[PDB]
């Protein structure tokens, strides 16, 4: 499974769409040193937890654009999965 | 080289340019 | 102008290329 | 994952709406279809060419049928100089009662459209007199177009389907098409004039019933075989010949007067009969030149690959390497298509240049709006045929061109010095533009300051000469057929200038468009035309020659003909492809033909109204173009509908505004580009999945914005349609409202 | 060649085709294009150095 | 003659424009002295001088005289600008001297080049005017 | 998807791998160049045609090239 | 709006030659020019014009007038900025010269 | 027989595009 905490924001209109039910859906996990404010690629500001986090994103482009934003927080542990609607979770980032 | 075949036809065409001007300058009638 | 009869001959004769245009445009593929 | 489009699996696996649009612009592109082989290509193009050929005869039959059934052709015979022709009739339910009364015109029962295409003048010239011949020729073209629709179906069936070597037999097309398609058809039309049209020109009916009984000449084909051909040029139609009557008639069928008929102000029908007869002999002789299966004639592949001029070794014909050009023309279809559009594009404008000055149709020089439309029509047709010549010539260099087969020849040597071609083309475009715009603005400031004598006015003394070297006394140059002591005037050994007494009567009258009087206003516009031809050629040649790569982007051949860019890298590459140099040129090509048709139209509005002094004073500075032509002539047009009522110009007043709107719409696709619009559609995709009742329905194809190459097509389409419809509503109604 | 030798370029896809360069360093084993040539004018990318093969160059000094 | 060109001194249309002269400069007779010099030109039916770019030596003041006067100047604009770009190529900066003019080098180039027809033939006949085509960058064909 | 061709002229600069935002590119060891690694594109079904990878490559002319091909959902950049 | 405003009120701006409103006649035409000139920057792209300069730098390389500062086409953002500055200049100056010559005559 | 305009023009105005578009929409959206 994935088993991560969800960051603190009041919901967006970006979020996830019908593709997350139909074609595929991605998800990025990172283990944070502390709680602080970062940005969502969906739009707006949020607040990460301490320890393992989780953000269900729409495309793979979002998680690597987010992972560059996490690199200036000394967070180089982010791992994107590919969650198919049949339940098939595929580890895609990194390659190993 | 002295380009004989190029300058041979350029001087032929320029002789046509000068012949029509002779009609326009009334040199030949 | 031309008579009212002659217009209907022109319409019936025009079905002959109208049939053949449908045969050519479907022999050239879908 | 659909099965549309059939011709592409890469497009049919597209979830977006890009699948729909790229089916349309790749459908007739037969060369990029899936699995298309070489011999299957030619066999499909050949049967498609029967499809476009049969559209033309079905088109030309509706011109005959809608005139025979809804026009006033038989009422137009009685007086062609005042009876105003009729194209078709209007059935528009949306009309109001003052807009049925305004279009009930030309002596008709219902609303009719006044024909401004001049097809009554062409049918009246070639012998047709009543509404039954128009209907008979209409029904014949229904059968003659179905004879080609069946022929294209027949030549797709497997043992009736031609092989590959039949298409690449180029010496046998040139013998059959020159002798038969060009020569016999010119011979047949000379048979139509002599048997039918010239006797119909003399009040003597010759139809299908009595053409086998009646002879065109009372001599009757006995002076043909005996060699006494001068009997055919006996007593012609005199100078008092009233057309289609027996007054002042003649018996001659092949005559060589030259000049114009004195009433209709058209060419003599006996001159056209000896013309198309002489053209026919020159082409049947020309069609017996090339080598076919009869072991005789010239061979083009041996004419290209020849290296020896009478023992002297050379590089080829004219000592120029033309080897491999036979395998370059004939193997490629874009080299052929790019070539023949240049050939057809030259002659199309050449048609238009010789039909206002040399009218060949009865009473067409006095029906003004039909003559102003036929010039501007075949000029814009000649524009696209020349832009597509360079366009399909540049598809050749990307796709079909092979430098190894074409190594060392003349087409390879152009690609070496291509930076010298584009530089000297860039020079003349700037050398003309810096000094032609400079002299209009010089004349604009000088007239504005109230001292108009300081204008820089140049007489066109090099085209003054040619009109006087063709026989115009009006300038007093006194040379070369205007000098009556000249060797060219007298034809000194033989004295056989038969055409010349009739030519000098036509050119020395001020009542026709034959070699119009030119002045300093005509100097600046021909150099403005030369600005437009060398600049449109600059864009097209540079896109043709740089189509295979250059410094900013090598290997452009790997990306095909139409690709958007190569990114923002290297400073950016927006509009870099060879398609994009097609694209920029059609703004210039529409521009230049604006200049050649604003200048055509306003010189003739002085001739048709008797005011030649308005053009010659005011066409030297750019306010007189703007005021006395654009501003002053659009007063009849724009008052087509006002709060007082309507008249018959209200379509052209509506189409004029319609053209200004399609033109302005096309700017939206060109100033604004794609990435603004994909970020706008992604908010409409959001607010459709959230609306509670309207999300019962949902798209099958995901909505995406138009691609980069696509809205340069769609942007140029709204631009070009609006450019055409605006001027075509101004050309007609400013002329058909003044006469 | 050697550090300071003016060479010329024959690679057609290169920007400095038929232009005069200056060899900055030559490597020993790998890459197949082991010659660093410090050019004097810049390409569209803004750089002025590139790697070239041994047989690619024409020495002019 | 010419043609459609009577002389301006014979035209009643030109003399009608003579009676309503507008003064160019604050000179009160600048409208009048303008037309005594335009009397030798060829005014057509309108009363405006039409120039003759033919090469006729009685109409040499139209285009023959200003063409010689122009081509001496505009070639000298480009000859000086050519000789300065040859000079600053052999310097240390070579791009400072392009936007920020080396005035101590530029002014000897400007004052020298007035005999450029005596100059520009000497580079031509010695072949120093042009460059070898094996030394200029070209596009891939 | 698109097509990412990597020629043998690059130097292992790792500027193209650190610029492709869908992480198509990765470095594999290769005894040719001085840095002893070449860029490789094993995941070209994720490439969105961005041409950030062509912008960041030093070598003249470019060792990496993106050929724009058939456009599926992952290469159109559609969140829907 | 076309008949009674743009066509009918422009009869004082284009008929103003030989009078004191001559400059508004010249700025009316001169601003129609600069407006139309701006479309060369808006419609076309940068990558065409960089290719064209490469064929003009060649003829400048041949006669040894090669500039040390290399010519480049205007950038993608600048070609948009030039095309909107020349657009707004010629479109407003048309109206500037149209409002004046109409209202300095009927007022 | 000018009444044929009342029966060909509404068919080409209304019936011909409705029959064409409803064929093409079901043909392009056909797996
Ligand atoms: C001179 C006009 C002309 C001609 C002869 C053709 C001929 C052809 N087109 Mg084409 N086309 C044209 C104009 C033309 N097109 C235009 C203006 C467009 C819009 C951009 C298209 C868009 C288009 C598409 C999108 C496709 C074709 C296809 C075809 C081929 C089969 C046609 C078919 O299925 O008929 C359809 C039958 C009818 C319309 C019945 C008509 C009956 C009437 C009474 C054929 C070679 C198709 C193909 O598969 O090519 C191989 C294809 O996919 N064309
Ligand atoms: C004598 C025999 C003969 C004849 C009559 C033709 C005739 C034709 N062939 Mg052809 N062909 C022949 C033998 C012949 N071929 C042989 C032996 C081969 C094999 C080696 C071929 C191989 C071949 C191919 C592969 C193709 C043709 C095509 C064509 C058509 C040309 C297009 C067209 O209609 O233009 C008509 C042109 C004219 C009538 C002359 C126009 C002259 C200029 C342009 C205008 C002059 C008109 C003048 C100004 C006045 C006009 C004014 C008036 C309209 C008001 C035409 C029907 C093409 C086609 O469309 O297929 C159907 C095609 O693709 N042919
Ligand atoms: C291909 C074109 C063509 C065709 C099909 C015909 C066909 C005909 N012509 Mg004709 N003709 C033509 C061109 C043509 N002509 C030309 C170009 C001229 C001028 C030299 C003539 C001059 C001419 C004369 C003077 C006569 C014919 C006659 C005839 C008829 C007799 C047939 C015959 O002897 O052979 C026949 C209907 C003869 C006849 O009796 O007509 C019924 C006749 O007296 N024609
Ligand atoms: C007889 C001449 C001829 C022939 C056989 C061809 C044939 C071809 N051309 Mg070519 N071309 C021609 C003339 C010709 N062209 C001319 C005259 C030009 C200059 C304008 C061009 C410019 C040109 C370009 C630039 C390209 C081609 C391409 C092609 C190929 C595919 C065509 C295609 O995809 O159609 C698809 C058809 C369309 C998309 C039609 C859309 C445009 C229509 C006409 C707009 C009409 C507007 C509207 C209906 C007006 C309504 C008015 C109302 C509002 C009042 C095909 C080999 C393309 C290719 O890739 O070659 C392999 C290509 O890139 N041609
Ligand atoms: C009186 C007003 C006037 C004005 C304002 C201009 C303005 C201009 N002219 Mg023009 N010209 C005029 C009168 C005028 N001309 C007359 C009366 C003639 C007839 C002799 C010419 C002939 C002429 C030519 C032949 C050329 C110009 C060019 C130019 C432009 C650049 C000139 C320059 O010095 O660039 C600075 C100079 C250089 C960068 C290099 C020198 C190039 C010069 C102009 C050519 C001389 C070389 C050689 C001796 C002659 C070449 C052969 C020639 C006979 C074909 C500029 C817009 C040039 C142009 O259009 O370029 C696009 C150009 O080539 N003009
Ligand atoms: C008022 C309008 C206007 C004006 C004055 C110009 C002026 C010019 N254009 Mg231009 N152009 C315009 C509108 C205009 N353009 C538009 C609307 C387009 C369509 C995108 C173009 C597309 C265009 C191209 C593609 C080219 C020019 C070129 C030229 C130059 C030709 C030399 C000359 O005559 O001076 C000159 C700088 C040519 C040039 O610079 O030659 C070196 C050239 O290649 N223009
Ligand atoms: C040193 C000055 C100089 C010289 C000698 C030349 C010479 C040449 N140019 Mg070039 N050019 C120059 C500057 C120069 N150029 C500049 C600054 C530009 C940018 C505006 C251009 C833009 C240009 C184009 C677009 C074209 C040429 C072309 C040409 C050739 C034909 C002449 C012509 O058309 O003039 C063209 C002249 C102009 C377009 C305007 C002239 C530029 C200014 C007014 C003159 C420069 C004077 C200089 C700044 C003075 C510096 C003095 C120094 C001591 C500080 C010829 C090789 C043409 C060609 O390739 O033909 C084969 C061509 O198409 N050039
Ligand atoms: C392409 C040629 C063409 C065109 C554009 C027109 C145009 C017109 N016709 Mg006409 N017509 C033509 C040929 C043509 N006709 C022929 C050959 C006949 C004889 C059968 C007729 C018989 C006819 C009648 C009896 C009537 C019209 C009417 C009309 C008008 C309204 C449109 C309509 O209802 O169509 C009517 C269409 C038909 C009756 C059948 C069409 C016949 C042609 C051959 C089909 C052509 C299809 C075309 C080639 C397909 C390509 C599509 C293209 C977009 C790719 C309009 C002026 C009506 C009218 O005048 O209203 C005031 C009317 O009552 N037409
Ligand atoms: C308006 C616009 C859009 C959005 C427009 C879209 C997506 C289409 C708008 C038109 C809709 C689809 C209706 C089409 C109706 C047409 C008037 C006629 C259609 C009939 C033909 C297709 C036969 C872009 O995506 C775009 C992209 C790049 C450059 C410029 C533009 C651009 O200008
Ligand atoms: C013309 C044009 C160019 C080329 C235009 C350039 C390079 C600007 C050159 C114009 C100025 C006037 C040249 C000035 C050169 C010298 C600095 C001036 C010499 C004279 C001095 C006395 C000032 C582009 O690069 C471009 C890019 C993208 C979209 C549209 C376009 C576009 O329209
Ligand atoms: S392709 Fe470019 S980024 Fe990748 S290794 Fe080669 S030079 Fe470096
Ligand atoms: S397509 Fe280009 S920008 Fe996008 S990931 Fe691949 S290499 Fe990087």
């Amino acid at each position: 499974t994935l088993s991560g905490k969800t960051p603190l924001f009041a919901g967006s209109t970006g979020g996830l769409l019908t593709k997350a039910v139909e074609e595929e859906k991605y998800a990025i996990t990172w283990t944070s040193p502390k709680a602080q404010v970062f940005e969502l690629p969906t739009g707006g500001a949020a607040t990460m937890h301490e320890g393992e986090n989780l953000l269900y994103i729409a495309r793979k482009e979002y998680g690597i654009a987010l992972g560059g934003q996490l690199r200036k927080f000394k967070i180089t542990n982010y791992k994107i999965y590919r969650i198919l609607p049949s339940g098939e979770t595929t580890f895609i980032h990194p390659a190993d | 080289p002295p380009y004989t075949f190029r300058t041979g036809w350029a001087l032929l065409l320029l002789a046509v340019n000068f012949l029509v001007a002779a009609y326009y300058f009334h040199i030949i009638q | 102008s031309i008579s009212d009869t002659q217009v209907y001959i022109a319409l019936v004769v025009a079905l002959i290329p109208g049939l053949l245009a449908w045969r050519l445009a479907t022999e050239l593929y879908k | 994952a659909t099965k549309f489009p059939k011709f592409s699996q890469d497009l049919a696996q597209d979830p977006t709406t890009r699948r729909i649009w790229y089916a349309m612009a790749m459908g007739n592109d037969f060369e990029s279809h899936d699995g298309m082989t070489e011999e299957n290509l030619y066999q499909k193009i050949f049967a498609t060419h029967f499809g476009h050929l049969a559209i033309i005869f079905l088109w030309a039959s509706s011109l005959l049928f809608h005139v025979a059934w809804q026009g006033n052709f038989e009422q137009w015979i009685k007086d062609p100089l005042h009876v105003r022709p009729i194209a078709h009739a209007i059935w528009d339910p949306h009309f109001g009662k003052p807009a049925i009364e305004a279009f009930t015109q030309a002596g008709a029962n219902g609303p009719v459209n006044i024909a401004y295409s001049g097809v009554y003048h062409w049918w009246y010239t070639i012998g047709m007199r009543t509404n039954t011949e128009l209907y008979t020729g209409s029904v014949f073209l229904l059968l003659f177009a179905s004879l080609f629709l069946f022929a294209g179906w027949l030549h797709l069936q497997p043992k009736f389907r031609p092989s590959l070597a039949w298409f690449k037999s180029a010496e046998s097309r040139l013998n059959h098409h020159l002798a038969g398609l060009f020569g016999v058809s010119s011979l047949a039309w000379a048979g139509h004039l002599i048997h039918v049209a010239i006797p119909e020109s003399r009040g003597q009916h010759v139809g299908w019933d009595n053409f086998l009984s009646t002879a065109p000449h009372p001599a009757g084909l006995q002076p043909f075989f005996t060699g006494n051909w001068g009997v055919y040029a006996q007593n012609p139609d005199t100078a008092g010949h009233i057309f289609s009557t027996s007054q002042g008639a003649g018996t001659a069928i092949l005559t060589f007067l030259g000049g114009f008929h004195p009433q209709t102000e058209s060419l003599w029908l006996t001159d056209m009969a000896h013309h198309h007869l002489a053209i026919a002999v020159l082409f049947i002789v020309a069609g017996h030149m090339y080598r076919t299966n009869f072991g005789i004639g010239h061979s083009i592949k041996e004419m290209m690959n020849a290296k020896t001029f009478f023992g002297k070794p050379v590089e080829g014909p004219f000592n120029m390497p033309h080897q491999g050009i036979y395998d370059t023309y004939n193997n490629s279809l874009h080299f052929q298509l790019g070539w023949h559009l240049a050939c057809l594009g030259v002659v199309t404008s050449w048609v238009a240049q010789h039909m206002y000055s040399l009218p060949s149709y009865a009473f067409i020089a006095k029906d003004y709006t039909t003559q102003a439309a036929l010039y501007t029509h075949h000029q814009y047709i000649a524009i696209f045929l020349m832009v597509g010549a360079f366009a399909h010539g540049a598809i050749f260099l990307v796709r079909d061109y092979d430098p190894e087969q074409n190594k060392g020849n003349v087409l390879e040597r152009v690609l070496q010095h291509k930076e010298a071609i584009i530089s000297h083309l860039s020079w003349v475009s700037l050398f003309l533009g810096f000094h032609t715009l400079g002299l209009y603005v010089h004349n604009d400031v000088v007239v504005a300051f109230g001292t108009p004598e300081k204008q820089i006015l140049i007489e066109p003394v090099f085209a003054q000469f040619i009109q006087a070297a063709h026989g115009k006394v009006l300038y007093g140059l006194d040379t070369l057929l205007s000098n009556p002591d000249s060797v060219a005037y007298t034809a000194y050994p033989n004295y056989a200038n038969v055409w010349l007494p009739g030519w000098l009567d036509a050119i020395n009258s001020g009542t026709n468009s034959l070699f119009l009087t030119i002045g300093p206003g005509d100097f600046l516009v021909h150099h403005a035309i030369a600005l437009g031809l060398h600049t449109t050629t600059l864009i097209l040649v540079k896109g043709a020659l740089d189509a295979r790569g250059s410094k900013l982007m090598p290997d452009k051949k790997d990306f095909g003909y139409a690709f958007p860019c190569d990114g923002p890298g290297r400073g950016g590459t927006c509009d870099i492809s060879a398609w994009d140099s097609f694209y920029l040129s059609l703004f210039w090509a529409l521009n230049t033909v604006g200049w050649v048709t604003f200048y055509w139209h306003w010189k003739h509005l002085g001739i048709w109204q008797g005011n030649v002094a308005q053009f010659n004073e005011n066409s030297t500075y750019l306010m007189g173009w703007f005021r006395d032509y654009l501003w002053a002539n659009s007063a009849q047009l724009i008052n087509g509908y006002n709060p007082y009522g309507v008249n018959n110009l209200s379509v052209w007043a509506w189409m004029f505004l319609f053209g200004h709107l399609v033109w302005a719409t096309g700017f939206m696709f060109l100033i604004s580009w794609r990435g603004y619009w994909q970020e706008l559609i992604e908010t409409l995709v959001w607010a459709h999945e959230r609306t509670p009742i309207a999300n019962l329905v949902r798209w099958k194809d995901k909505p995406v914005a138009l691609s980069i190459v696509q809205a340069r097509v769609v942007g140029l389409a709204h631009f070009t349609v609006g450019y055409v419809l605006t001027y075509a509503a101004f050309l007609i109604a400013s002329t058909a409202g003044k006469f | 060649v050697q550090r300071g030798s003016k060479v010329r370029i024959l690679r057609p896809e290169s920007y400095w085709f038929q232009d005069v360069g200056t060899v900055a360093s030559v490597d020993q084993s790998g890459i197949k294009y082991p010659v660093i040539v410090r050019f004097d004018k810049v390409n569209y990318a803004g750089i002025n150095t590139n790697n070239f093969a041994v047989d690619e160059l024409i020495e002019v000094e | 003659l010419g043609a459609d060109l009577t002389p301006c001194a014979e035209n009643p249309a030109f003399q009608a424009l003579a009676k309503n002269a507008r003064n160019t400069t604050a000179d009160p007779q600048s409208g009048q002295k303008r037309f005594e010099r335009y009397s030798q030109a060829l005014c057509g039916p309108e009363g405006y001088p039409h120039l003759i770019v033919d090469g006729r030596l009685d109409r040499a003041g139209d285009f023959l005289i200003p063409s010689i006067l122009f081509l001496y100047i505009a070639g000298w604009i480009g000859w000086v600008g050519r000789a300065y770009l040859q000079a600053i190529k052999k310097d240390s900066d070579t791009e400072q001297k392009e936007i920020q003019l080396d005035l101590g080098i530029a002014l000897p180039i400007i004052a020298t080049g007035f005999a450029w027809p005596a100059a520009a033939v000497k580079e031509l006949l010695s072949g120093e005017l042009t460059a070898k085509d094996s030394e200029i960058t070209v596009s891939p064909r | 998807s698109h097509t990412v061709k990597i020629y043998d002229t690059c130097i292992g600069c790792t500027q193209c791998v650190r610029a492709c935002p869908t992480d198509v590119l990765e470095m594999v060891p290769w005894d040719g160049c001085k840095a002893a690694q070449v860029a490789s594109s094993p995941r070209t079904e994720d490439c969105v045609g961005c041409k950030r990878c062509e912008t960041a490559c030093p070598t003249d002319f470019l060792s990496i090239r993106v050929y724009l091909g058939a456009e599926t959902t992952r290469s159109m950049g559609l969140a829907y | 709006w076309l008949r009674d405003f743009l066509w009918a009120q422009a009869s004082q701006v284009i008929n103003s030659y030989g009078s004191a409103l001559s400059a508004y006649g010249l700025m009316f035409l001169g601003a129609h020019f600069v407006w139309a000139f701006s479309l060369m920057f808006l419609f076309s792209g940068r990558g065409y014009w960089q290719e064209l300069i490469e064929s003009i730098v060649w003829a400048h390389n041949k006669l040894k007038v090669a500039p040390a500062i290399q010519p480049r086409a205007l950038s993608i953002t600048q070609g948009r900025a030039v095309g909107v500055a020349h657009y707004l200049l010629g479109g407003i100056a048309t109206t500037w010269a149209f409002f004046h010559a109409h209202i300095l005559s009927v007022g | 027989a000018s009444f044929l305009s009342s029966i060909f023009v509404p068919v080409i105005g209304w019936v011909v595009p409705i029959a064409t578009f409803s064929f093409l929409f079901l043909y392009i959206e056909r797996e």
